[PDB]
């Protein structure tokens, strides 16, 4: 191997991944206002 | 049935151990046939991929 | 991940069983079921919501 640029090995980069959500999003929440029953 | 299966589970293991046994003398067996092709063809040198 | 924020979150345990023979005394026996199951007790909360 006359040149042994680098071909395997790389910077891994794991990006995150976060979903949420209310028992109803604030949108839907002041129109419909949770009651419990 | 209330009672565990008993000294037949071991059975299972002995199954599994068995058949290692005969994969690898299957695998010798086949192991040498494709080496026999493969010298009988003719590939004296080392060689990648034969 | 995720993140539940507020959400009231009702997690049945299941039927923790074997289903394994269980041994009965048949020699006498009753059954007495009650309105429970049905819940149309409570002095017929259906018609009676109202007493008023």
């Amino acid at each position: 191997n006359y040149n042994e640029k680098s071909q395997r090995d790389f910077r891994v980069v794991t990006i995150g991944y976060n979903l949420a959500a209310s028992r109803q999003d604030e949108f839907a929440e002041r129109i419909y206002p949770t009651t419990v029953i | 049935t209330d009672e565990g299966p008993g000294e037949v589970v071991k059975a299972l293991t002995v199954n599994t151990n068995i058949r290692n046994s005969n994969n690898a003398v299957k695998r010798m067996l086949n192991y040498l046939a494709q080496l026999r092709e493969v010298v009988h063809n003719g590939y004296n040198r080392p060689k990648f991929g034969i | 991940t995720n993140v539940v924020t507020n959400t009231p979150i009702d997690v049945c345990k299941g039927p923790d069983v074997d289903g394994t023979a269980d041994k009965i005394n048949d020699k006498k026996i009753h059954v007495s079921q009650g309105l429970k199951e049905f819940q149309v007790a409570k002095g017929d909360r259906v018609e009676n919501e109202i007493t008023e």
